[PDB]
């Protein structure tokens, strides 16, 4: 405390006086992890190695559940020239649970990738397929150049050309009605001004790149708002209560210490929060027991300094903590606790401004000098 | 095979006021939006009950106390308590506690309940035990030092298996047990309600009332019974198995039954919110 | 103002980039500092004004006058008068006295409780040097001062002088000749004894008259509970959570997430001790006159 | 005319909106006479006027 | 919303016997489904007896 | 049990694909196809006697 | 809001939130400032009259 | 101050994004609140002896 | 300053995970740069070499 006081005030001499330093703090000694008893792995199978894949026109959307996300499985054979993610860092996808999970599953052009994007426009991104302005995923693509092509060109991938307007995010519309233009009214024969609103793909094995069939997957999800029934590899642990940890819930991080609660969550509510919005609670993944997160840190410490040119003796005093000995419990498993102060000395005094350690006590009475609190003072003495 | 343990800190008895508990469902009928007046062994109100205070594992000067005393049955028993961690799980029933008669064992051990009655030779301090700690923080349960021998035995109950909470807890009371044991014409009554608690120090104020729960078809004469408790044991209490043990986060409370007239209000859905001792004042 | 706390609470990655507002954080730190000293002088002008302290006198013959609800009553634990028991009772204080410790908060009621989550957020209350029994001592003297030697128990040797003729004298000053006093002194001592049992009875009655101090006291509750608030905004990060910036994103983004939410705390205790600070000067010029008037 | 599970008696049925505990077959009004049943094989709550 | 159908809802026991009761409640999520198309207007499904 | 369904869409035609969501004996059943819908439609129950 | 699409427009309307908050703020605090002193000279003249 | 006004006046784009820092318009209005009936008491003060 | 070249051969396909922040089997098992890299990446397609 001393050495801080210098460090505050950019001196290697302090003065006599009173000063005040950092809350009490202590440091977590061990991490609890805890995910979902998911014993599956995702099916990276049917996604990536799929016989088919729909057209743009009518893009599938697969629903992902109950499995591990672990993207490294496609290591050893997928190669994907495009990627790119929005709602998170990748580097972190390891440690996070997914929720509300679902795989869109199409065939584009090779020139129309870039139109995925969030944000993007062309006849892809207006009429066939489009993502939100806050799209929270991940998009995966490539170069499928001898599976969907074929020599005659594959007339099984369409598009949409025509449309009266453009998509909302996640529409799809099948509609084969014959596209009106030009104000000439058209009772569903193609002509002058009336056309069929689709087009195919050519896609033969023989064309350049822009012009090569891609596969394109979308991962839509959500984080650390829900329950999760999709999650990484990342391995738990035991859970350990009423001590100062570091964890992970669900892909939830923090520190503090964990208690028992008596809050009582909804069937899907995974996480709650306080008055300031910070969590303050959580649901365990394993069993569903609520827990509510206390922070580490706590009270507060001032230090009672004699000018640093005559001693380098201070006393302590600790806002939160009484230092009265009241016979205590023993715990069957855990030893009695200390006070939470760095140091107990020789010379406890315990007053209403809190408890003062190192200092002598006396019970005189003088002139203030070096203010306390709450009565107290205190002086330099041989 | 038992022990008596040689540990514990002579201490007096504590008493405490019973209020309005010990109130219970007169039967099986739906009644509401009705007072209705009956006559039946019921804890008087504001009665005086002995609380056997049973935590006493604190201090240098420690005061240890594992109480588990032979306490009279008179014309039934009003039973409860409170815990924070399932110290408190089970009780003996009968004439003299020993083995020339049958008498009625009920214990909660962990993963199951079992309900006997026979001719048991029962230990002079009995008591179930949970140890193991430090190679896994997982507690595990495998003291059971109740009775030596028994034989004779009739009314073999055993419920299902489950799992139990071990871990010793800080922090307040957490769970209110209120029981009704009575033993009339051939049967041993139970009734029981289980309510969440938040208190420091004792039995808490207020007012509910137990459901019939179970009818046990025991043709015995119960004149006296005993709690049962679990110890805890660890390796931070060394000792040999009378003294290596500490006091658990639990405590009881015992009064008795007597012939009274209520007046007891049910409400629109039929439960009993209020009751008058006639008898009281 | 713990303000790391406030701001990188229980975060690594936080108070290594807090770092860098260095000079700053400590400034805040020297401007309460300065409010809080203050506090304590203002209190030491207002009654710590003679170091004399007088003893009540054993003798209650101050004419036909009765000051018994003005004086400390010896009977009770506190040193405080009657009227001084009321005046404590009615305001109203969060707490006084107690320390919360921190196995207090370990509980639901952490939620609730706003000291608790006051001082979870770096925001604690300093104890007064001077308590209420030290307070009660200088009222006490300065009654015994002022029963006994009146004007005369300042500006030098305290002098004893009959009731009867301290009041004389005063009335000299007023202007009303002394012969009013003695010819109805009686009527005097009734009219006085009577007005005070009827401030007594008004202040038992009606706490609005407290108003003053009951605000000072809400408004300092008041801006700790805005800055707890405050800590849910955005600030244009995706989220006013630490964690869940830090959960999501690597390094190099979290750095700016990180970055609009320190701006933001940062902006809320400026203002908090900005407004501290002009509320302080408020109460000093009370205090000032305070004294001058005691 | 009705007997439910031995209980005779005769009067109309009409759906109720009292709940019975799982253990209450029978209920009683305020001068004891059984004024609703919990039927025995659904076990829904009849009133009987 | 952007390809989701939400449906909120909840069920109260009520013995009204002309129009909406007065009183609140919150909703509950239910459910999300994931249907991307364009709702401009819908039709309400009765039974017949 | 009278009100049991709903139909949302863009024409609620054949047109076009709409949602069908509806409560049936036994069922719940939600459906998004390009119906043809009734321009008066019905669910109901008959038997009797 | 213009020439912009949501998500970049975001970021240019938080530096012109930002912006407008602070210099209220300075609006605010000046004119507390201020107002200290008028009390203080209100109460001068009060004591004065 | 109409604090949202001065900030995004006639815009619901802006209005939107600032909601989230929204007790800080409020307390902006406390303070100048506070001021403004401060300045009916020093008038008072002065004047109505 | 303290200026090196590395230098190596991968698949065009994997040239996007060199960049600072990527993840895939190159860039979690073979070359990595961090998060805070100071320098520049230049890469060309050598398919006749
Ligand atoms: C918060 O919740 C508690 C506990 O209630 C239980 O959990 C909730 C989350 C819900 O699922 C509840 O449906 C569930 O019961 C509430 O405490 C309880 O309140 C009820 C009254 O609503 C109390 O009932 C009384 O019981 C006495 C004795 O029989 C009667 O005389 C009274 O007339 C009345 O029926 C009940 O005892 C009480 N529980 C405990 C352990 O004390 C709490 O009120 C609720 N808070 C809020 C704001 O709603
Ligand atoms: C600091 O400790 C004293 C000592 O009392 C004991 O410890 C307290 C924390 C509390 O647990 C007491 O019950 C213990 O006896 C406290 O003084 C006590 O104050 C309480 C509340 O008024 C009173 O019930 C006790 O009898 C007091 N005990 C004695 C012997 O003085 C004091 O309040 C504590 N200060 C705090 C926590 O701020
Ligand atoms: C996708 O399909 C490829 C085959 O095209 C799978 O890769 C093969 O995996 C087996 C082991 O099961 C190996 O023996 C083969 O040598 C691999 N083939 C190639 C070309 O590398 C791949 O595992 C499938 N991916 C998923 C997620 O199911
Ligand atoms: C959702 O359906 C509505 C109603 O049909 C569409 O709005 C109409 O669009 C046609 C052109 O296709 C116009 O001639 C009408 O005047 C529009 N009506 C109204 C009330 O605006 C709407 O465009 C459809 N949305 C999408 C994404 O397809
Ligand atoms: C606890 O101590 C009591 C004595 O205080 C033991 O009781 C005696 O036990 C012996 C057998 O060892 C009998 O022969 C005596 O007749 C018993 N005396 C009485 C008065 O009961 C008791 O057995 C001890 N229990 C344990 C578990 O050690
Ligand atoms: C709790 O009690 C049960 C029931 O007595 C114990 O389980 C029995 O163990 C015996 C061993 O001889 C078996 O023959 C029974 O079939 C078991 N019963 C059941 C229902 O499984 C159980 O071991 C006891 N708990 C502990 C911790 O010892
Ligand atoms: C925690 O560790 C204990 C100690 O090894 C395990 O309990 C032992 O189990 C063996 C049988 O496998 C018994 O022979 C020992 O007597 C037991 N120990 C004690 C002290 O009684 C316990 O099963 C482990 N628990 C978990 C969850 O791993
Ligand atoms: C209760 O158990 C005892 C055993 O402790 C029974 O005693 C029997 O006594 C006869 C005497 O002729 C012996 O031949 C039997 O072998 C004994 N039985 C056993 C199991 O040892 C006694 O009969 C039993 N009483 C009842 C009612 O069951
Ligand atoms: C001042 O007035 C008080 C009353 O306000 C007088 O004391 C009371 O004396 C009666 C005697 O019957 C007691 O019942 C009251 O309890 C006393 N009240 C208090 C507050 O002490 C007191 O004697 C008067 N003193 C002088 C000097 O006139
Ligand atoms: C001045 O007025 C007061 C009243 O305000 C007079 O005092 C009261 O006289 C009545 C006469 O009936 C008594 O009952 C009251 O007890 C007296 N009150 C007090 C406090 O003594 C007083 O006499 C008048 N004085 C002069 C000089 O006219
Ligand atoms: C209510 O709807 C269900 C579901 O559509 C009907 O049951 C289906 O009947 C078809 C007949 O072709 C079968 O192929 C399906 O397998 C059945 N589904 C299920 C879940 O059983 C049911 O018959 C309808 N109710 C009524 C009264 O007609
Ligand atoms: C799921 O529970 C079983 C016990 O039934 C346990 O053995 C397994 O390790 C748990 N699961 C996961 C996915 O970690
Ligand atoms: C219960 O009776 C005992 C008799 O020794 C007495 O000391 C105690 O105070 C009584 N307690 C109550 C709660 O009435």
């Amino acid at each position: 405390p001393l050495s801080e006081t210098k460090c505050t005030l950019k001196s290697f001499t302090v003065e006599k006086g009173i000063y005040q330093t950092s809350n009490f703090r202590v440091q977590p000694t061990e991490s609890i992890v805890r995910f979902p008893n998911i014993t599956n792995l995702c099916p990276f199978g049917e996604v990536f190695n799929a016989t088919r894949f729909a057209s743009v026109y009518a893009w599938n959307r697969k629903r992902i559940s109950n499995c591990v996300a672990d993207y490294s499985v496609l290591y050893n054979s997928a190669s994907f020239s495009t990627f790119k993610c929005y709602g998170v860092s990748p580097t972190k996808l390891n440690d996070l649970c997914f929720t509300n999970v679902y795989a869109d599953s199409f065939v584009i052009r090779g020139d129309e990738v870039r139109q995925i994007a969030p944000g993007q426009t062309g006849k892809i991104a207006d009429y066939n397929y489009k993502l939100p302005d806050d799209f929270t995923g991940c998009v995966i693509a490539w170069n499928s150049n001898n599976l969907d092509s074929k020599v005659g060109g594959n007339y099984n991938y369409l598009y949409r050309l025509f449309r009266k307007s453009n998509l909302k995010p996640f529409e799809r519309d099948i509609s084969t009605e014959i596209y009106q233009a030009g104000s000439t009214p058209c009772n569903g024969v193609e002509g002058f001004n009336c056309y069929f609103p689709l087009q195919s793909y050519g896609f033969q094995p023989t064309n350049g790149v822009g012009y090569q069939p891609y596969r394109v997957v979308v991962l839509s999800f959500e984080l650390l708002h829900a329950p999760a029934t999709v999650c990484g590899p990342k391995k738990s642990t035991n859970l350990v209560k009423n001590k100062c940890v570091n964890f992970n819930f669900n892909g939830l991080t923090g520190t503090g210490v964990l208690t028992e609660s008596n809050k009582k969550f909804l069937p899907f509510q995974q996480f709650g929060r306080d008055i300031a919005d910070t969590t303050d609670a959580v649901r365990d993944p394993q069993t569903l027991e609520i827990l509510d997160i206390t922070p580490c840190s706590f009270g507060g410490v001032s230090v009672i300094t004699p000018g640093t040119n005559t001693s380098n003796q201070v006393a302590v005093l600790y806002q939160d903590v009484n230092c009265t000995e009241v016979p205590v419990a023993i715990h069957a498993d855990q030893l009695t606790p200390t006070w939470r102060v760095y140091s107990t000395g020789s010379n406890v005094f315990q007053t209403r401004a809190g408890c003062l350690i190192g200092a002598e006590h006396v019970n005189n009475s003088y002139e203030c000098d070096i203010p306390i609190g709450a009565g107290i003072c205190a002086s330099y003495q041989t | 095979q038992c022990v008596n343990l040689t540990t514990r800190t002579q201490l007096p008895p504590a008493y405490t006021n019973s209020f309005t508990r010990g109130v219970y469902y007169p039967d099986k009928v739906f009644r509401s939006s009705v007072l209705h007046s009956t006559q039946d062994l019921f804890l008087p109100f504001f009665s005086n009950v002995t609380w056997f205070h049973a935590i006493h594992v604190s201090g240098t000067n420690g005061t240890k106390r594992f109480d588990n005393p032979v306490l009279p049955f008179n014309d039934g028993v009003y039973f409860a308590s409170t815990e924070k961690s399932n110290i408190i799980r089970g009780w003996i029933f009968g004439t003299t506690l020993d083995s020339k008669t049958q008498s009625l064992l009920i214990v909660n051990n962990a993963t199951n309940v079992v309900i006997k009655v026979c001719e048991f030779q029962f230990c002079n301090d009995p008591f179930l035990g949970v140890y193991y700690h430090k190679n896994n923080k997982s507690w595990m349960e495998s003291e059971f030092r109740v009775y030596s021998s028994a034989n004779n035995c009739t009314f073999e109950y055993v419920s299902q298996p489950f799992l139990m909470d071990l871990e010793g807890k800080q922090g307040n009371f957490k769970n209110l047990r209120e029981f009704v044991f009575k033993n009339i014409d051939g049967y041993f009554k139970i009734y029981s309600k289980h309510t969440p608690i938040n208190l420091v120090r004792d039995l808490p104020q207020g007012f509910s009332a137990l459901e019939p729960l179970v009818d046990l078809p025991i043709g015995i004469n119960i004149t006296r019974f005993q709690t049962l408790l679990a110890l805890h044991r660890s390796y931070l209490t060394p000792g040999d198995s009378s003294s290596g043990w500490t006091a658990g986060a639990a405590a009881y409370y015992v009064g008795y039954l007597q012939p009274r007239t209520f007046l007891l209000k049910y409400n629109e859905n039929g439960t009993i919110t209020d009751a008058v001792d006639c008898a009281l004042d | 103002v713990d303000c790391t706390m406030y701001i990188c609470g229980d975060s690594t990655e936080c108070s290594n980039l807090l770092l860098q507002y260095g000079s700053f954080c400590t400034q805040l730190n020297r401007a309460l500092t300065g409010i809080a000293v203050e506090q304590d002088k203002n209190t030491q002008e207002v009654f710590a004004q003679v170091k004399q302290i007088y003893k009540t006198p054993p003798i209650k013959d101050f004419g036909g006058f009765n000051f018994s609800q003005i004086l400390p009553d010896p009977s009770k634990p506190s040193k405080r008068s009657f009227i001084e028991d009321l005046l404590f009772n009615k305001v109203t204080l969060a707490d006084a006295g107690f320390i919360k410790q921190y196995g207090d908060c370990l509980g639901d009621i952490a939620a609730r409780d706003l000291i608790c989550a006051q001082k979870f957020n770096g925001l604690t209350v300093l104890p007064p040097l001077l308590t209420d029994e030290m307070i009660a001592q200088y009222t006490s003297a300065l009654l015994a001062g002022t029963i006994t030697s009146g004007w005369t128990f300042g500006a030098g040797a305290a002098l004893q002088i009959p009731f009867a003729m301290q009041m004389a004298y005063r009335f000299n000053g007023i202007g009303v000749t002394q012969n009013v006093l003695y010819e109805n002194q009686k009527l005097i001592a009734n009219q006085f004894n009577s007005a005070i049992g009827k401030i007594q009875d008004s202040l038992s009655s009606t706490a609005s008259a407290l108003g003053k101090l009951q605000d000072v006291v809400n408004q300092n509750a008041q801006a700790l509970n805005t800055l707890v608030k405050q800590l849910s905004s955005n600030f244009g990060a995706i989220s006013s959570v630490l964690n869940d910036i830090l959960s999501r994103l690597d390094p190099p983004e979290a750095e700016v997430q990180i970055d609009r939410l320190i701006t933001g705390r940062l902006q809320s205790l400026q203002t908090y001790v900005t407004q501290q600070l002009i509320r302080a000067a408020e109460i000093r010029a009370s205090a000032n006159l305070a004294a001058t008037k005691m």
